């Protein structure tokens, strides 16, 4: 029968002091006991993330911006596992509401272009300042902020600059938050996306990853010409994972005389 | 039953027996004449269009 390959144990304590006991065997119908809030779970990494997270029965709180991008997240969990409630980055009260009962909480709110509504400064450092100030307000354990590779505090790019700014602000206000920096991602060097989500779930739950910056980069380093010709800190080894190779993933007369043709 | 068949000149011509229609002898390049391996033998058709 399905087992908690998620967990290390059956009775676990969190940092804030709440006691969490896993019920039954691992599987869809069971409950691990953790409550997780995944900001940006409509997106491309968060989909695999709360696929793995709501697989065993952690009550996943999904904050959504649009009502139609969230619908395929209903089938990844049991009755009462995945929970949808709308929020906006602008309205304080919805961020306040979304992290009231969470044990762990992650953001992957990251946008590669400016909108008429949000520049680079608005979604990366300032939204993260906002939601992580709420995390400090409620004393939620295990906050995780996923960032970008090449996140320098001062850089010609504004994206990378503001990713570094978001890292510095969330490290400033919360000391116990963990900030993870993945490589380029190829779901279907670069890292496969199920490997990034596997690494993130193994970040989520254990002790001794606290206040630790992580580099999640794949096995072998590439150039863009090499990639197109193929088409035509702590690493993985902290959390006991081996990332998949990009090349293996990349694919993912007489008889006619004795047949009959005019019938 | 003759040892050397003649060919209207002083030449040797093949005495065409049953043994000339084989898969070895198929697709040997040659003129339309002086050649064996007809495409329609009762041994070559092998009950075609069955
Ligand atoms: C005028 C008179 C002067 C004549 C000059 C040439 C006359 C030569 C002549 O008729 O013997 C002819 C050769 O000739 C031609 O091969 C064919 C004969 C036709 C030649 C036409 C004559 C040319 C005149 C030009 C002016 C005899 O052939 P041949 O027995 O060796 O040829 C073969 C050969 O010996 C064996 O295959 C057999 O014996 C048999 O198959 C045979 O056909
Ligand atoms: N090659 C890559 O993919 C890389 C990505 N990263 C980072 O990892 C994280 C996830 O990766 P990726 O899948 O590519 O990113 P996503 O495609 O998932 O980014 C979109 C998600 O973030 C939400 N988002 C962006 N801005 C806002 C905003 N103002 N308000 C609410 N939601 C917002 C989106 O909301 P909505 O659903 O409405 O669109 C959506 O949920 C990101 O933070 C990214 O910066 C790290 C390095 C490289």
């Amino acid at each position: 029968m399905n087992s908690f390959e998620n967990l290390a144990q059956d009775v676990n304590i969190t940092r804030s002091g709440k006691t969490l006991i896993a019920k039954g065997t691992g599987g869809r119908s069971s409950r691990t006991g953790y409550t997780a809030t995944v900001f940006g779970a409509n997106g491309f990494l968060g989909s695999y993330l709360t696929a793995k997270l709501a697989k065993h029965g952690t009550t996943v709180v999904v904050p959504y911006r649009e009502e139609m991008a969230k619908r395929h997240l209903k089938v990844t969990g049991d009755l009462g596992v995945v929970n949808f409630l709308e929020m906006d980055l602008r309205n304080l009260e919805s961020i306040d509401e979304a992290v009231r009962h969470s044990d762990i909480v992650v953001n992957l709110i990251g946008r590669e272009y400016e909108t008429k509504n949000f520049n680079y400064y608005d979604v990366h450092v300032e939204g993260a300042r906002r939601i992580a100030e709420a995390v400090k307000k409620h004393n939620i354990a295990r906050y995780i902020h996923v960032s970008a590779f090449n996140a320098e505090i001062d850089s010609p790019s504004e994206f990378n600059h503001t990713k570094g700014l978001g890292e510095q602000v969330t490290k400033d206000i919360v000391p116990w938050a963990t900030i993870v920096r993945p490589a380029p991602m190829f779901g279907r060097n670069p890292v496969h996306v199920i490997d990034v989500a596997a690494a993130l779930e193994r970040i989520c739950f254990d002790d001794s990853t606290v206040a630790q910056t992580f580099e999640l980069y794949g096995p072998q380093k590439f150039t863009q010409k090499q990639i197109i010709d193929m088409v035509s800190a702590k690493t993985f080894n902290d959390l006991d994972l081996t990332p998949m190779e990009l090349p293996d993933l990349m694919f993912k007369e007489n008889k006619e005389k004795t047949f009959v043709h005019i019938l | 039953q003759d040892p050397i068949p003649s060919g209207a000149l002083g030449q040797k011509v093949p005495h065409v027996d049953e043994s000339h229609q084989d898969l070895l002898f198929r697709t040997s390049h040659m003129v339309e004449d002086l050649e064996t391996y007809d495409e329609d033998s009762p041994i070559n058709t092998s009950d075609a269009n069955t």
